[PDB]
RNA sequence: CGAUGUCGGCUCGUCGCAUCCUGGGGCUGAAGAAGGUCCCAAGGGUUGGGCUGUUCGCCCAUUAAAGCGGCACGCGAGCUG
RNA sequence: CGCUGAAAGCAUCUAAGCGGGAAGCCCGCCCCAAGAUGAGGCCUCCCACGGCAGCCGGUAAGGACCCGGGAAGACCA
């Protein structure tokens, strides 16, 4: 029934150093800084990072759970890494990689060419399935969201860009 | 941002691809540079251009020393082109080639004291049906006790024209370097003989 | 989006939240989306 | 006896670092310096306050949501000519006006008050050109 | 007109 | 009440926004197209004519649209009457 | 409309933080503008005149007056 007090397992060898209002997480896949409220305290133990709040007032309880997850996400980010998948659906709809870029054919009068931000890598296996990959979890989700917005699921037809595991809830037409 | 000083000479029309293109003809160069405005010295970037030779017997000592430091013959007009730094020390019509687009700044023709119908295209009054001495009059100029005054900027009679006008995005139809001539499609502010400034367009 | 002075839950899936000084009712049924105003 | 009136004094020059100080609470003291009410010979109808140089005016501080919500206002006289500039943008364009506007509204209106405003010299950034006057650094 | 005789102010010339 | 000229039209604007159009939206009993309803938005735009003193209204032909109100039922030391 | 995300093990556009997004807002374009008395800046010219922050005079660089005019203009400019 609590997230802030949940100890953070740390794989080996990802290192986590604490600094005023920022923790620095270094791992195999890269590095990430996590800006932390000075009101919390981040504690490093044997292969385990922990966070403590100074009181039980709501701003401290609210910051507490947040701060633990932000650090846990960076630790998973530099070791496992993060990724999201997108499923293209629709008859003429497909995707292909061009250099490091992502080119979308989703029913417009033109292709749509998405360029990967620094720290993000695009891969197209099947021409109908895209995977967004990176070490920053928010950044991975942001890019994935950006791509999906180019052609959202239709309300009436199984056409458009879909999240992997996104239900197909359609409504009748005539 | 290229620019050059010039004099409006007059209008005609030429024929280009079985079309008649109205042109106004501008005698642009040559424009010697007499001073450069640097960010270190002046806070901005510009060239002071000279234009049209002047009888040295007419040029006072303060001006004559300005020309001296430039190594330039006395000239009748000095105007700056902002954000223009030409490689040479002389600017000529050949900074424009046909097809480019320009903005031309002149002093419009001066109508003196212009009534409200010429200056602001007001509708005047009726010319019959009882209209009493108000045929060219502007009508109401306000409300009543609220606000009991007349807006700043109210359109009223007064001097009109003889003011700076820039007309923009004019196609350069031709340039005749042999004669410092510059043909431009359309109309340009001011009278024949007026001084004009020709600048690369700011439209895209 | 319904916009009204009385924002209430309509079904058991409706959720009352507070975004940027305003009260919303978000829900999986798009008709149940409400903003107070 | 009659109340002592001073002969013309030599004004003091004074330096203040505005960094991190609250806008209104700093302006209150600068106003007091400007009026000279910190002097035991304060006369209400002449200028005898100090000259006040202020640095780092761009790093003045404010509470609440005032960066977004404090609106400076100017009226041109023309129809529809009420302009509105929030604190944020005023700070990002003419940061010295934020302090100047606050001190200005805390000075007396009239000729003397206008002169006293001229004895304020507000600068953004850590430096000022009045080295010649050798201002005494004040703590407020 | 005020003038003539139904009204009586603001509106016509001398007569009195 | 030792006078604060009274409808409408014309002229000239200017403001409000409870928005007629144009721009941005959510919901739709939204297939598409076209609507409905609500939200944001006052930058600009908001036609010509027949009838009547008319304001309004009806009608004709169009329109992206033919918005509603305030300014002494805006404005007669500006006109009309 | 989102991303990430607690309080509240889930969920949440938000409480920390980050995106997208209007003919509207700020710039950008055109014109006025240092009486902006906070009277700005740059280039050039004259200069240490003779008499008891002041006075009277002769000048310097310059300017005005007068005149011939002007697609400038009521006069003025
Ligand atoms: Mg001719
Ligand atoms: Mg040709
Ligand atoms: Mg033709
Ligand atoms: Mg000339
Ligand atoms: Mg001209
Ligand atoms: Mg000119
Ligand atoms: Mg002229
Ligand atoms: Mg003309
Ligand atoms: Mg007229
Ligand atoms: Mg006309
Ligand atoms: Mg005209
Ligand atoms: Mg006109
Ligand atoms: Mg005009
Ligand atoms: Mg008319
Ligand atoms: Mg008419
Ligand atoms: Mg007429
Ligand atoms: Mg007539
Ligand atoms: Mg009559
Ligand atoms: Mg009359
Ligand atoms: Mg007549
Ligand atoms: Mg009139
Ligand atoms: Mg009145
Ligand atoms: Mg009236
Ligand atoms: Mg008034
Ligand atoms: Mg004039
Ligand atoms: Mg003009
Ligand atoms: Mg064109
Ligand atoms: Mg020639
Ligand atoms: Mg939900
Ligand atoms: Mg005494
Ligand atoms: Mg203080
Ligand atoms: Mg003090
Ligand atoms: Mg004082
Ligand atoms: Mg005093
Ligand atoms: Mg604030
Ligand atoms: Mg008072
Ligand atoms: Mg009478
Ligand atoms: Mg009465
Ligand atoms: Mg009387
Ligand atoms: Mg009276
Ligand atoms: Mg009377
Ligand atoms: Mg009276
Ligand atoms: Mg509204
Ligand atoms: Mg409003
Ligand atoms: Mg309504
Ligand atoms: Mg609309
Ligand atoms: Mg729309
Ligand atoms: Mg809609
Ligand atoms: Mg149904
Ligand atoms: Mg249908
Ligand atoms: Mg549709
Ligand atoms: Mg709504
Ligand atoms: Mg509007
Ligand atoms: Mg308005
Ligand atoms: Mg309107
Ligand atoms: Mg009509
Ligand atoms: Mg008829
Ligand atoms: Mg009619
Ligand atoms: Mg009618
Ligand atoms: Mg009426
Ligand atoms: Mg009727
Ligand atoms: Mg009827
Ligand atoms: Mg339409
Ligand atoms: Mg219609
Ligand atoms: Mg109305
Ligand atoms: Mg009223
Ligand atoms: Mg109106
Ligand atoms: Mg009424
Ligand atoms: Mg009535
Ligand atoms: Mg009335
Ligand atoms: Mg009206
Ligand atoms: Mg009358
Ligand atoms: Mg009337
Ligand atoms: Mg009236
Ligand atoms: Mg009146
Ligand atoms: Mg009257
Ligand atoms: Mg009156
Ligand atoms: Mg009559
Ligand atoms: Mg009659
Ligand atoms: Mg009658
Ligand atoms: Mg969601
Ligand atoms: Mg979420
Ligand atoms: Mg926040
Ligand atoms: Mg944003
Ligand atoms: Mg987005
Ligand atoms: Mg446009
Ligand atoms: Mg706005
Ligand atoms: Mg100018
Ligand atoms: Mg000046
Ligand atoms: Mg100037
Ligand atoms: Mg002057
Ligand atoms: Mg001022
Ligand atoms: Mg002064
Ligand atoms: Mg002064
Ligand atoms: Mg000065
Ligand atoms: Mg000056
Ligand atoms: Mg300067
Ligand atoms: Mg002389
Ligand atoms: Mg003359
Ligand atoms: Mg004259
Ligand atoms: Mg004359
Ligand atoms: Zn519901």
């Amino acid at each position: 029934s609590r997230i802030g007090r949940l100890p953070i397992p740390v794989p080996k060898g990802v290192s986590v150093e604490v600094a005023p209002g920022r923790v620095k997480v270094k791992g195999p896949k890269g590095e990430l800084e996590v800006p932390v409220s000075p009101e919390m305290r981040v504690v490093v133990e044997e292969g385990v990072v922990r966070v403590e709040r100074p009181s039980d007032e709501r701003r401290h309880k609210s910051l507490h759970g947040l701060t633990r997850t932000l650090i846990a996400n960076a630790v998973k980010g530099v070791s496992e890494g993060y990724s999201k998948e997108l499923l293209i659906k629709g008859i003429g709809y497909r995707a292909r990689l061009v250099g490091r870029a992502l080119e979308l054919t989703v029913g417009f009068s033109h292709p749509v060419v998405v360029e990967p931000p620094e720290g993000i890598t695009f891969e197209v296996p099947e021409p109908t399935r895209v995977r967004v990959s990176g070490i920053d979890k928010q950044k991975v989700g942001q890019v994935a969201a950006n791509i999906r917005a180019i052609r959202k699921p239709s309300a009436y037809h199984e056409k458009g860009i879909y999240y992997a595991g996104e239900p197909v809830r359609l409504k009748p037409g005539k | 941002m290229k620019g050059i000083l010039g004099v409006k000479v007059g209008m005609t029309r030429i024929f280009r691809d079985d079309r008649a293109v109205p042109v106004t003809v501008i005698l642009a160069g040559p424009c010697p540079v007499v001073q450069r405005r640097t960010p270190e010295k002046d806070g901005y970037t510009a060239v002071q251009l000279g234009f049209l030779p002047q009888n040295p017997k007419r040029v006072n000592r303060p001006l004559k020393g300005h020309f001296a430091k430039a190594g330039v013959e006395p000239v009748r007009i000095l105007r700056e082109i902002r954000d223009f730094n030409p490689e040479g020390d002389t600017v000529t019509v050949e900074i424009f080639k046909p097809g480019e687009r320009v903005d031309v700044t002149g002093t419009s023709k001066g109508r003196g004291f212009a009534g409200v119908m010429k200056r602001w295209n007001f509708a005047g009054g009726p010319d019959s049906h009882g209209a009493h001495k108000i045929h060219r009059h502007p009508g109401s100029i306000g409300n009543r006790k609220t606000p009991g005054r007349v807006y700043k900027g109210k359109k009223m009679a007064g001097h009109y024209g003889a003011e700076r006008v820039t007309v923009m995005n004019l196609e350069v139809v031709d340039v005749i370097p042999e004669e410092n001539l510059l043909l431009v499609k359309g109309a340009v502010p001011g009278p024949n003989g007026g001084l004009v400034i020709v600048r690369e367009t700011k439209k895209a | 989006m319904k916009v009204r002075a009385s924002v209430k839950r309509i079904c058991d899936k409706c959720k009352v939240i507070r975004r940027h000084g305003r009260v919303y009712v978000i829900c999986e049924n798009p008709k149940h989306k409400q903003r107070q105003g | 006896m009659k109340t002592y009136v001073p002969k013309q004094v030599e004004p003091r020059w004074v330096l203040i670092d505005a960094e991190g100080k609250t806008l209104g609470r700093l302006a209150t003291k600068i106003a007091t310096l400007l009026r000279g009410k910190h002097r035991p010979d304060w006369t209400p109808n002449v200028a005898m306050g100090d000259f006040v140089v202020v640095v780092n005016a761009d790093k003045i501080r404010v509470t609440g949501k005032k960066l977004e919500q404090k609106i400076y206002t100017r009226y041109s006289g023309y129809p529809g000519g009420l302009k509105k500039i929030p604190l944020e943008k005023m700070l990002a364009t003419h940061p010295e006006r934020v302090l100047e506007h606050a001190v200005k509204g805390m000075l007396p209106k009239g000729p003397l008050g206008r002169r006293l405003f001229k004895r304020l010299k507000v600068y953004a950034g850590p430096d000022h050109p009045h080295q010649a006057q050798r201002p005494e650094k004040l703590e407020v | 007109s005020p003038g003539n005789c139904a009204s009586c102010s603001n509106s016509a010339s001398a007569n009195c």
